[PDB]
């Protein structure tokens, strides 16, 4: 099997100057178009995603031993 | 900006029953809760003595990449010590985490969310909320 | 539609794929952060996307009452 | 650079309205153009005050995000003080939220933008404009 | 770092009438005042519309340089925002500068000093007192 | 940390901007404490304002406070 | 760079006794030393509740000038709450603040100067030292 | 290839000859506290906080940790 290896189409982008610049922590995002503009979201701080999600025990903290 | 501080206790109970109540609060006040740095350090003791450390971990990671953590800074410690010595002329028995929950809070001009507004209220110069 | 963003001569930036990108008009932007998210506008239409959705109540400060 | 502050009855105007008008010279003036903490005090006591306080805090946060706030500083409080009583030897009547946002723009030497000149032409050494 | 807040009250009270119970407040104070920008602009008035506005600015000039003037910025104006939504709900009726020296005071978490404790206890989250 | 310098004659310390002094402080009280000297800013000392010119007797009888 | 967190006994005991030996080696290591915000916390409550607090206070101040408070951070929180787990399993008692003073040290790679020594010994990866 | 500037002014305090330091003091640390500057001679920062600055006798005489 053989196949060719080949550059992919340039792809339009935009520059965020520093003092508009996302978090480093944030590296992934989405993007939605509302006429001839775009808004720039990052990706999972969904408070609904995060409650329908993974549970933790049910001993969890069942005490908080804070000292008397 | 940032608005409400929510304290150790409302955030084990959201943690574990993860409720409608709160999850439209949540969505309400997106971009303006933060916890201390002090609940984050007794999430993570809650974890770590926790029967599954790896799960629980996780869940709370995904918890504080969504509110803000604020560093317990000076002016946090400054209203701690003035609120532990308020509250020792008074009797009024306060647990240390709560008293510098409540220190940072006040620092910062911040409305504690908690599920126990009983205790809190004993500090002046403090506003509580009960999400639950 | 989700995307990734990239350092680019030592300044964030962001992808825009095809179903996505801006108009050929759209030579220069403005970015503007509102909160969380960034919002990429048109040089020059800055307010658009402001103008166009984004509407308060309508008792919003009917009354300004101001004193005096 | 700052030309433009906008009082706080431009804004309500705008932000109840949205008029074509408006948006047209805002998209010009961009960059231009800012408010006083006063005007946003008002602003969020509206929002504060209405049947739908986080939704309207979210449309303010927007037209915020886009524009500068400046804070009202001595600087603005010394013109307010002499503002307020040049007008009482006149005896021309101001509210004090608009006195205090005169005195910003004076001490920042900026043009005030309202929907109604007619209050703010009793004060000396103030440029107005209306872009109702 | 900061305490207390004095309002415009205690400012007049103290300017008018230098009482020596208050003198040895700043004497043991000193370095922990501030007023907001706000009752700056009410000093400046005041002078302003005197009959000695030469000597009386002066004096003014005098007490501010030996204490700090805290700009009325973001976080106050949303803060009296709050507060004077808060108020309306209850009908308690607290004045324009009044409340945004509250605001301004909640939000820094300071002290507000005064001698008129009774407008300023309709406040929330607010802490109070009597230097008179 | 700075190095001990002259100026115009005269001996002087330079203030790092991480502990300046604000640019309102124009002139400036020292006293020496062992080999440490003291610096404080001229003129924000209360006594020295109480005792100082009054105000005149009509200031703020009307506050003026709206509503 | 930071070299030495100094826990609170070594504060409270130095701030009494100013002890000459102590004296020293603040001297030697001055720019290397510093406290964790929840020691501040603990000399201001020091001061609010004794005899004469402004005084306090005051010592406090000059002593805390003089180093670098460090923000409680995430990074101290995370290493306190692996910390309390630790001890907890292992049946080694420590108290709650030198619990999260160990926490910071830790994920700052400090030394903890002690003047007891003997509780942060039973705290793993934590290097001490008894400057008494 | 750079073009050469100026750097910015730094504050300074003159310092009376009824008041001027040591002739061995040529490194100095300056502490604020509050509106007050100490100059101190290096390696020496603490000598002047030693000396003065005494704490009431019941200056946590208990701690108090719970
Ligand atoms: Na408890
Ligand atoms: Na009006």
């Amino acid at each position: 099997h053989e196949t060719t290896v080949f550059l992919s189409n340039r792809s339009q982008a935009v520059r965020l100057p520093k003092a508009v610049a996302l978090p480093e922590n944030v590296k992934r995002v989405e993007v939605i178009a509302v006429g001839r503009t775009r808004i720039i979201t990052p990706a999972g701080e969904t408070w609904d995603e995060w409650f329908d999600g993974h549970s933790v025990s049910t001993d969890f903290m069942d005490n908080r031993e804070q000292p008397g | 900006m940032l608005k409400f501080m929510l304290d150790t206790n409302i955030c084990i109970f959201t943690i574990k029953n993860k409720p409608a109540s709160v999850r439209e609060r949540f969505n309400l006040n997106q971009g303006k809760m933060c916890i201390s740095s002090v609940t984050l350090m007794e999430l993570i003791y809650g974890a770590e003595k926790s029967q599954m450390p790896e799960r629980n971990l996780a869940v709370i990671e995904g918890f504080v990449s969504r509110i803000d953590v604020l560093d317990y800074d000076a002016a946090a410690a400054t209203h701690t010590g003035q609120i532990r010595a308020e509250l020792a002329r008074q009797g009024r028995p306060v647990g240390p985490f709560d008293q510098m929950i409540a220190g940072h809070a006040r620092s910062r001009g911040l409305i504690i969310v908690t599920n126990n507004t009983r205790e809190f209220e004993r500090v002046g110069g403090l506003r509580t909320e009960d999400w639950s």
